[PDB]
């Protein structure tokens, strides 16, 4: 129920949160730092993209392609 | 509106309009101190004109660059369900026409509703009357004493006090 | 601004003591009261369906034939699979 | 809001195949379902009087049927999550499942 | 179109000297919740602007008319005028299909109905 | 049962002050611009004295504007001036006055040339003179 | 015939020789029975119509619409009790027998056999309907709509009785619409315009034109307490039939001059409902339907050619339930709320649950939708008046979709939250609330299922 | 109350069931499957081929 | 319907204030009275709220910016809008 409890993200990761360092020519530079950076580490770092997306693995495809071919088959 | 505060319903609704402009939640925090730098560019001068610049040319460029459909937090001013539920709103008073036999439900309920009244039902004497002697004529936004000096009961009761929750 | 503090926190002992009065379920505030009093489960598909199925074919069989044009029903698209050669095929 | 979504997978794994099976069936039907539906028009009644207008714009709407797909699908199914913590998500819903399977 | 609608103009710093606009106002939901606030009301107020909204608006004109003004003689270029128009369309059609159902037939057999 | 002046007398002006406010304040100080004047166009028995109009428009807006209700639910307690074309009107959009709608309204109508002709697909155009030929042209057989 | 006029003169020394209080239920017991014999020998033909005596033939005519003008009655002190049990019974006595000595007289016009029983019966009203006006009003502007309701009633049908006079020594004897078997017709003349103009508007003050109405919202507005004669009055307006049983004949062939009618009244339809959606006060805005979709029936009847009469006939009973109910509506919600204001009652459909399916019910009879009488008594106007000429379509066409945002409002008025300060408003609608809010919606959908016992004979 | 069934989560991303995903994953083949017999057998256009109508003689 | 309790309150708002690194986490959470942590005049007050629109999300009015002073004040009221504690 504490659940929510801080001294945890604090970025090292995130090469879109890198951009710290590209303001830094400039500066903030972080501050408030780890609020957008809440959710931004975890198992949320893969997000698999384009078609790998829509493939699912392409599991079925080339093992059962032939499962009917064929059984006589002549 | 008093010149001070001016600034920030500006300085509200200026990020505001940006975030629902950034896509990724780092663009948006990126553009944070970026975008902050403008403010304080000059952060101590005049009050008038010198720096009514800082307010006469923010109306441009800012209406200019409006309106990219903001994000609207849906329950507020505006906005996709948002006053939604009305099917209940409470009806606060619904307590009077019965016919009981539906009166036997939530004993419990109806004794405590009665001995609400009581102090509704005689707290006016000093309560009424205070406000003859609290404000001399033509009093400005109309609150009591914020205690009333004793004990407020409610004062505001119960329109204002016991008022309609939401669900 | 400090002036709110002798009020509203009464409300905050006033509004949630009011909503603390809100919430009650002893006793099964529902009295109801008074009074008294899946396999089969069979018969009510049968209440269901097989009541009307008869009502509205006995409004059916008794009337087809009276009403002088009654449901139009087309004709049966003969094929030549009765009287007929084919004869191709080409 | 198409923002505020997040990805694909965070616990949707069965409600994210129907997007892509449908959201992609309404693109020019592949193989799938109505695929003698829009596809036996352009191709069928395409040869006739027609416009000459219609063919330039018609097909064209055809494309944005990708990117109508695409955009509520990338939005809501890809990106980063980005939405307000204590989020209560459960899809294991009798009579939910039941209907889409 | 409809409208600018002027949400900047000139102002800053003359017509300061303008308040107690607000005071107006002021005055009043201060009274008005002075009304509104009372535990023993259990009816409608009074709302004298909307009394003054219909009974100035419905009633109190023909009294305040008069038949001068040719702008008020305005009307026969709204009132009559297309009254005149639709007997002119009207009275050609009725005649026009008239003659041709004489001489010549221009309907078939198979109208009953009519 | 208001008892005397209960509304409009016949104004403009007979003490522009003494209207608002005697009852029915329109205007606080007897100039707010609120002053129970706007008799714009008079003769039209219309709006007379009317503690009342051309306090200005496109609505009222709905929205937080808390000081207890102050638009069009919770009724405060004595402003009103026009209303009832108010429920189906709101303020400013983001752009002004482009009417680019009659313009693509009419961006077809750009096309309607392109209606005159065909779209007839077999063959192609291949620029002709007296090739065109629908049916026929010269002898049957 | 006899077996209607005794008994409900008998009705009228039940009331008074009655005790106290006994004498609201003593009444509208009985009044309800004499409906039995207001079908009893009617409902006969049908075909070569029913005349069973010298002077009456009660209705044959296939214009029924006498058993409504019975129903209304006994509908009456269901309607008026509300603030009418204020003053005393002696008074209250009265207020019972004037109300009768209406319904007398409307079963003795219907009927009639003739002219001149007609119109000295169709002027004998506004004795009873003026004294029920100006008395038990409630604003003190009732006293104009005393004069109003008359100095045009009967400022133009007194020539009347001097063109039916006029010929009833010219061409034989009028005693008789069953004998017009000798009509020649009314060819032209400069006096022959005026004749057929006397024989006519007489009528029309009464169905408004979209001139001189004038009076219509007058008498309405302020108006007894329940609507009690109210709803009479909706239906002595329609009972200005009989131009049904003239310009069917007697002067059958001047259409000449029809043309000032059409487009008079054809061009208001389209309009007094579009000056009727910014009305502040409700029982106004009930007040200007009743002249639309009656003034239809005008352009219904003097087009000749049937498919109107199937038509005009289910209009006149078309809204006079719908009509009637909504005045029984702004009745009630009035009851509790004693402004007639309608910004002022919001947020009702919370605190009124069951009353909801009422407004509902009512307001989705001026949309017609299509299985009810309400269309099946328009879609016969269209069809003979669109043959007429095409372009009817066009307003008439209109007329069906100003009517749609019109009665809508009226409802999605009274769909908000308000609480707002109303302490009042605490009667959940006892049971005559909604008791005399039925008798209409049961009736009134009901003969759509034979709804061949509503139509002319054409 | 109702119950505790499932916690919620302050983004440690929850759990599934694990028979949500695989029961669902059988519906993943039915498209892959189901596609099977696009090229098999059908081409792009199973047609035949106009042969330009040269015998203008 | 879902459970909602004054704890997580004095949590959140005591959360994300630690998370920000413009914050020592040593400092006091319920009552700083933050106008030690108000500099400046603006970049705060509207500034801390900015944030904390971005977990619950009910429109943060406007008015109620001045309530923010204590650190204490502002979980104060959010529990009477959303229908919070007893
Ligand atoms: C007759 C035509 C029926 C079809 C149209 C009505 C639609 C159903 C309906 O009434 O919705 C009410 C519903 C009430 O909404 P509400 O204000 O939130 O409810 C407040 C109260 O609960 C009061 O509203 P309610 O929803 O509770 O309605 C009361 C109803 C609710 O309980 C029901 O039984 C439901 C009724 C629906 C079917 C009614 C009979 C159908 C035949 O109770 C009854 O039915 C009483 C028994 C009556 C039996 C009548 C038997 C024949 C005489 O919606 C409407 O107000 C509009 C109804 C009209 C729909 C459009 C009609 C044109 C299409
Ligand atoms: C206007 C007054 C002008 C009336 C002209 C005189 C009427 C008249 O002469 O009637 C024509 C005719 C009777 O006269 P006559 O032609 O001699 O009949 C032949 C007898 N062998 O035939 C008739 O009997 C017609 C007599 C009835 C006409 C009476 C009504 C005429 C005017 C009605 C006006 C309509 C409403 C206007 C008044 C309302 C406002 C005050």
């Amino acid at each position: 129920m504490e659940l929510p409890d801080y001294k945890q993200w604090k970025i090292e990761g995130t090469p879109l949160e890198t951009v710290q360092e590209k303001l830094a020519a400039r500066g903030l530079r972080d501050p408030w730092g780890r609020n957008e950076a809440w959710r931004y580490m975890g198992g949320f770092a893969n997000n698999v993209s384009f078609v790998g997306a829509l493939l699912k693995g392409f599991k079925w495809g080339f093992a059962a392609f032939v499962v009917a071919i064929g059984a006589e088959y002549y | 509106l008093t010149h001070q505060q001016k600034v920030l319903r500006l300085y509200k609704r200026a990020l505001r309009h940006l975030e629902s402009w950034c896509i990724h939640r780092d663009k948006y925090r990126y553009f944070a101190c970026l975008l902050r730098a403008r403010f304080d560019e000059h952060k101590n001068e005049k009050d008038m004109v010198k720096a009514t610049q800082l307010l006469r040319e923010a109306e441009e460029e800012f209406w200019h660059g409006q309106h990219p459909q903001p994000y609207i937090f849906p329950e507020s001013p505006g906005g996709t369900s948002y006053e939604r539920y009305e099917c209940y709103k409470v009806p606060e008073w619904c307590l009077d026409d019965w016919h009981p036999s539906e009166k036997a439900m939530y004993p419990d309920y109806f004794a405590k509703r009665e001995q609400w009244k009581k102090l509704r039902r005689e707290s006016w004497e000093r309560e009424v009357k205070q406000l003859q002697e609290e404000t001399p004529v033509g009093g400005p936004r109309t609150e009591a004493l914020p205690p009333a000096r004793k004990q407020g009961d409610l004062p505001p009761l119960w329109w204002h006090i016991v008022t309609r929750p939401r669900e | 601004t400090p002036e709110e503090k002798l009020r509203l926190q009464q409300l905050r002992e006033l509004r949630r003591r009011w909503l603390k009065d809100q919430e009650l379920s002893p006793r099964e505030p529902v009295l109801p009261p008074q009074r008294v009093s899946t396999y089969r489960h069979s018969i009510f598909a049968f209440t269901h369906v097989l009541i009307p199925v008869w009502i509205i074919h006995y409004y059916l069989k008794y009337h087809v034939t009276t009403k002088p044009y009654t449901i139009v029903e087309k004709k049966p698209r003969i094929f030549p699979g009765d009287t007929i050669l084919e004869t191709g095929e080409v | 809001d198409i923002r505020k979504m997040g990805g694909l997978f965070k616990a949707m794994p069965f409600t994210t195949t129907a997007l892509i099976v449908g959201s992609l069936a309404l693109t020019g039907m592949p193989f799938l379902t109505g695929f003698y539906s829009k596809d036996l028009i352009i191709e069928a009644a395409n040869t006739s009087y027609t416009n000459a207008w219609a063919l330039l714009m018609t097909l064209i709407a055809t494309s944005f049927t990708a990117i109508y797909s695409t955009r509520i699908i990338f939005f809501a199914l890809l990106g980063q999550p980005r939405f307000p913590t204590l989020v209560n998500i459960n899809e294991n819903n009798p009579l939910l499942i039941n209907s889409i399977k | 179109t409809t409208l600018d609608p002027a949400e900047y103009d000139i102002s800053s710093e003359t017509r300061k000297a303008q308040a107690e606009r607000l005071a107006i106002r002021s005055r009043l939901k201060r009274e008005y919740q002075l009304q509104y606030y009372d535990p023993s009301r259990r009816g409608v107020i009074e709302d004298p602007a909307l009394v003054r909204w219909t009974y100035a608006r419905s009633a109190n004109i023909y009294p305040n008319f008069r038949p001068n003004t040719k702008t008020s003689l305005l009307g026969a270029l709204f009132g009559i005028g297309p009254l005149v128009f639709w007997y002119y369309v009207f009275k050609t059609d009725r005649d026009r299909k008239e003659k041709l159902i004489q001489e010549g037939k221009l309907d078939r057999t198979f109208n009953i109905s009519y | 049962a208001s008892h005397i002046t209960k509304d409009m007398l016949p104004g403009p002006y007979p003490k522009t002050p003494e209207e608002r406010a005697a009852a029915a304040k329109k205007y606080n100080m007897r100039v707010e611009d609120y002053e129970p004047y706007p008799d714009d166009g008079t003769g039209y028995g219309d709006y007379p004295k009317l503690p009342d109009r051309s306090q200005q428009e496109r609505d009222p807006w709905y929205d937080w504007d808390h000081p207890d209700l102050r638009l069009n639910w919770g009724e405060p307690m004595h402003w009103d001036l026009d209303m009832y074309i108010r429920n189906r009107v709101d303020t400013s959009p983001t752009p002004v006055n482009w009417n680019l709608m009659c313009k693509h309204l009419f961006g077809f109508v750009a096309f309607m040339l392109f209606m005159f002709w065909v779209g007839e697909t077999y063959p192609a155009y291949q620029p002709v003179g007296p090739k065109q030929y629908p049916y026929n042209n010269l002898y049957l057989e | 015939m006899l077996k209607y006029i005794i008994p409900t003169i008998m009705l009228m020394p039940l009331t008074w020789l009655s005790k106290n209080n006994m004498i609201w239920v003593n009444s509208t017991a009985h009044s309800l029975l004499i409906s039995f014999t207001s079908l009893l020998l009617m409902n006969q033909f049908g075909d070569n119509s029913l005349n069973f005596s010298l002077l009456f033939f009660s209705d044959s005519l296939s214009t029924p619409l006498l058993i409504l003008t019975m129903w209304l009655l006994p509908l009456m002190l269901m309607a008026s009790q509300h603030h009418l049990s204020k003053e005393n019974l002696t008074r209250k006595k009265l207020f019972i027998t004037m109300l009768i000595s209406l319904q007398l007289f409307l079963i003795m016009t219907f009927t009639a056999m003739e002219l001149i029983l007609f119109y000295i019966l169709f002027e004998a009203t506004l004795v009873p309907t003026l004294i029920i006006i100006t008395r038990w009003g409630n604003q003190t502007e009732r006293l104009n709509a005393g004069l109003y309701f008359l100095f045009y009633t009967l400022a133009g049908s007194l020539p009347l009785l001097v063109a039916l006079i006029y010929i009833q020594n010219t061409v034989g004897s009028l005693n008789f619409l069953m004998l017009q078997y000798w009509v020649q017709p009314v060819h032209n003349s400069w006096s022959n315009v005026f004749m057929w103009l006397a024989c006519m508007m007489a009528f029309m003050v009464k169905m408004p034109l979209y001139g001189l109405h004038l009076w219509l919202p007058k008498a309405h507005v302020e108006a007894p307490i329940a609507g009690s004669m109210v709803l009479a009055a909706v239906l002595l307006k329609l009972g200005g039939y009989g131009m049904l049983r003239i310009t069917l004949i007697l002067n059958p062939m001047t259409d000449f001059m029809a043309y000032p009618f059409i487009m008079l009244s054809l061009w208001g339809m389209i309009m007094t409902s579009s000056i009727c959606l910014r009305q502040t006060d409700l029982k106004s805005l009930i007040a200007y339907s009743s002249v639309s979709h009656m003034a239809l029936v005008i352009v219904a009847i003097l087009i000749q050619t049937p498919w109107s009469y199937m038509g005009a006939t289910a209009l006149m009973i078309a809204h006079g339930l719908t009509s009637s109910m909504l005045f029984c509506l702004a009745n009630s919600n009035y009851e509790r709320i004693h402004s007639r204001t309608m910004i002022l009652a919001r947020g009702l459909q919370t605190l009124l649950p069951l009353m909801a399916t009422w407004w509902l019910l009512a307001s989705l009879t001026n949309l017609a939708l299509p299985p009810t009488i309400n269309l099946i008594g328009e879609l016969f106007v269209v069809m003979s008046t669109f043959s007429w000429s095409n372009i009817t379509i066009i307003l008439m066409g209109v007329n069906m979709v100003i009517t749609a945002l019109y009665s809508l409002y009226m409802l999605i008025m009274t769909q908000r939250g308000k609480y707002t300060y109303h302490i009042n408003n605490i009667s959940p609608s006892f049971t005559r609330e909604n008791a005399l809010m039925s008798l209409h919606i049961l009736p009134l959908l009901l003969l759509t299922l034979n709804p061949k016992i509503i139509l002319g004979p054409l | 109350g109702g119950g505790a069934h499932i916690e919620p989560r302050y983004r440690q991303f929850p759990q599934l069931t694990r028979s949500q995903v695989i029961q669902a994953e059988f519906f993943s083949a039915t498209m892959w499957f189901w596609i099977l017999w696009r090229f098999w057998h059908d081409s792009d256009a199973v047609l035949g081929h106009f042969p330009y109508p040269d015998p203008s003689q | 319907a879902p459970p909602l309790t004054l704890e997580g309150i004095k949590d959140r708002v005591l959360y994300v204030l630690k998370l920000y690194d413009k914050i020592d986490p040593e400092k006091l959470s319920v009552n700083s009275h933050f106008m030690k942590d108000l500099g400046l005049d603006s970049l705060d007050q509207v500034e801390i709220i900015m944030a904390m629109e971005d977990e619950f999300g009910f429109e943060i009015p406007d008015i109620d910016a001045e309530k923010l002073m204590c650190p204490q004040e502002i979980v104060d009221y959010i529990a009477d809008k959303k229908d919070v504690y007893e």
